């Protein structure tokens, strides 16, 4: 018999390359559009007594 | 009320009356027409 010769050792992974950057994450808009209005009307009351 | 040079609503009574079963079957579903009259029970009274 002979002894097994040294095995090929594994290699450490290269490591994930990361791009740095700035981000803005947008979501679907569910808020209603809001604005200001003015109602002009007249309450008309006819009372039969 | 019809005044001089103007007319005014003294009142507007608005009601919703059910269509009778025989009118739904014989008139609306069979001929696509309605009676021009509404006869129904409102406030424990038959009104036409
Ligand atoms: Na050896």
């Amino acid at each position: 018999v002979q002894f097994e010769q040294p095995r090929r050792c594994p290699t450490r992974p290269e490591g994930q390359n990361y791009t740095e950057g700035i981000a803005v994450v947008f979501k679907e808009n569910i808020a209603p559009y809001k604005f200001k209005a003015t109602m002009y009307y007249k309450d008309v009351t006819v009372s039969q007594v | 009320w019809f005044g001089h040079r103007y007319s005014q609503f003294m009142g507007i009574f608005e009601d919703r009356a059910p269509v009778p079963f025989e009118e739904v079957i014989d008139k609306i579903n069979a001929k696509g027409v309605c009676r021009s009259t509404a006869k129904y029970v409102r406030n424990n009274m038959e009104t036409t």
